[PDB]
RNA sequence: GUAAACGAUGUCGACUUGGAGGUUGUGCCCUUGAGGCGUGGCUUCCGGAGCUAACGCGUUAAGUCGACCGCCUGGGGAGUACGGCCGCAAGGUUAAAACUCAAAUGAAUUGACGGGGGCCCGCACAAGCGGUGGAGCAUGUGGUUUAAUUCGAUGCAACGCG
């Protein structure tokens, strides 16, 4: 960080499908190295929403994903010893993986059933725009609205 | 200060002639220095421009650069 | 009303604040604006933003006169006196020649204390 | 106001709303869930529906389309 | 009638290598063209011998000499008290002692420090994941108690330690 760099950790890609998205999805939302118990998990959240949907892989996992990946975040970038934060322009790399973890949080909130139905249906939501997971994104978009006086 | 400048498309060109009067003389007159703190400052602004030609004066070394 | 033809555009900047104002070529004001009363309150209303804001909020509102011409005057230099005429040219303006009057004493009045 | 308990996460099922008053129909699209802290403001003219929308919202006001929902433990 | 009224350097005069400039006079000359060649007055910066405790001064000496004047004799007490003179007044000028200490003081050197500067680093901040701080129990430590609650470690670097 103060000095070096970093090339990137190769991802082994999903097994059943020909992507990596899922891959990283996947170990986003393990737990205590548990990936075989992630997998059942998230297999069967896209069982289920493809049925609902009508797609097997762009509206499963895409459509939910380009409607709560952020554009804009706040950053703290003082310069007189003040507390203000400052709006900063995201990356595209950053983009999903800020999306996935928002996504992840909301579909460990939204306590019903199994972990495998609460991902299923906080992700319908995501598709349609009806989650915590896009108003997440909607608050911070606010947020960098009103703090778009610095930059 | 006020230009007219119609040989430009939207060209504010007007750099040259704000870096006249407004950048330097109204920051001055903002405060009151007190009639001897003038004299102190400008002796020592131009005692630090003598040392230009010092500075100058320093290039005479091979110095393996 | 009067359906005014070509005026003048007064942008009084300064360390705390913008005020943006639109009159005709005689003086009488038309119509005012101000980066504090845009709804910047505080440190906020002294960038050049705010400025940016005020100019459209001044131009807007202003539309019962129809003007096609403004000779823009900056007075009191700050952050919004570069930022201010093309929030003006993005509001559909001919900025003919941009004046710069600034008071300037030539050794008046004695100014205040320095601050510490 | 006093404190509840606040549990339920998914406030309410909402999907293909149609609410009609039985001889029109009035408001057949929907927004954004209540997602439990969001605070929402409903603007609009007379006579548009903002007060079906509170009713079927409510539950005194069943929709044509039907499944309205509403979560478990909502006072 | 007092100032850090300060180049903290009394006035006058004589002598003793150079360099880069600033401003103000003058003669000659290829002003024959925004030029050269000499000579005075004032002035800024750097530097040789020499001088100096060193810092530095260095032809405008703090160098080598002469004339006249002013002032100093450890730090406090103290530029204070009393007295005289001056002042409308505030005060100014001249100016002690008793007592007390063995030190005050200048310049420079090596460190350390700075809410002084410059350049780099560290799971230091940032980006994340998981925790402690809350409840039950285990273990240690202080406290309080007791006939004894054996002794030691007790910021980081003692407290699942000997
Ligand atoms: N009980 C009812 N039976 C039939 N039509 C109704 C009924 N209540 C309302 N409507 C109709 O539904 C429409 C919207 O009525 P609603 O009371 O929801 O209005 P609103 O947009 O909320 O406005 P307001 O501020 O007047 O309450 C109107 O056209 C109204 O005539
Ligand atoms: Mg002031
Ligand atoms: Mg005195
Ligand atoms: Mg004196
Ligand atoms: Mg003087
Ligand atoms: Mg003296
Ligand atoms: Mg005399
Ligand atoms: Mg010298
Ligand atoms: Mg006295
Ligand atoms: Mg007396
Ligand atoms: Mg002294
Ligand atoms: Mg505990
Ligand atoms: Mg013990
Ligand atoms: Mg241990
Ligand atoms: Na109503």
């Amino acid at each position: 960080p103060r000095r070096r760099v970093i090339g990137q950790r190769k991802i082994l890609p999903d097994p059943k499908f020909g992507s990596e998205l899922l891959a990283k999805f996947v170990n986003i939302l393990m737990v205590d190295g548990k990936k075989s118990t992630a997998e059942s998990i998230v297999y069967s959240a896209l069982e289920t929403l493809a049925q609902r949907s009508g797609k097997s892989e762009l509206e499963a996992f895409e459509v939910a994903l380009e409607n709560v990946r952020p554009t804009v975040e706040v950053k703290s970038r003082r310069v007189g010893g003040s507390t203000y934060q400052v709006p900063v322009e995201v990356r595209p790399v950053r983009r999903n993986a800020l999306a996935m973890r928002w996504i992840v949080e909301a579909a460990r909130k939204r306590g019903d059933k199994s972990m495998a139905l609460r991902l299923a249906n906080e992700l319908s939501d995501a598709a349609e725009n009806k989650g915590t997971a896009v108003k997440k994104r909607e608050d911070v978009h606010r947020m960098a609205e009103a703090n778009k006086a610095f930059a | 200060i006020k230009v007219r400048e119609n040989e430009p498309f939207d060209v504010a060109l007007r750099r040259f002639k704000r870096s006249c009067e407004k950048a330097g003389v109204l920051a001055e007159v903002r405060r009151r220095e007190f009639y001897e703190k003038p004299t102190t400052e400008r002796k020592r602004a131009k005692a630090s421009a003598v040392k230009r030609h010092a500075k100058k004066l320093a290039r005479e070394n091979a110095r393996r650069t | 009303r009067k359906q005014v033809s070509d005026g003048v555009a007064h942008i009084h900047a300064s360390f705390n604040n913008t005020i943006v104002t639109i009159t005709d070529r005689q003086g009488n004001a038309l119509g005012w604006a101000t980066a504090g009363g845009s709804g910047f309150r505080g440190s906020r209303k002294s960038t050049p933003f705010a400025a940016q804001v005020a100019a459209e909020r001044c131009a807007d509102a202003v539309k019962e006169y129809g003007i096609k011409n403004l000779e823009v005057m900056v007075k009191g230099p700050g952050p919004g006196r570069e930022s201010t005429i093309r929030a003006l040219n993005a509001a559909g303006f001919r900025i003919t020649n941009i004046t710069d009057v600034t008071p300037i004493p030539h050794n008046g009045c004695r100014p205040p204390k320095k601050r510490r | 106001f006093r404190a509840p308990e606040s549990l339920p996460n998914p406030l309410l099922k909402m999907e293909k709303v149609s609410a009609g008053y039985g001889d029109r129909i009035i408001l057949d699209s929907i927004k954004l869930n209540l997602v439990p802290g969001s605070r929402i403001g409903l603007l609009g003219r007379n006579g548009a529906g903002k007060s079906t929308l509170i009713k079927l919202l409510a539950g005194e006001l069943a929709p044509v389309s039907g499944e309205i929902g509403l979560a478990k433990g909502i006072k």
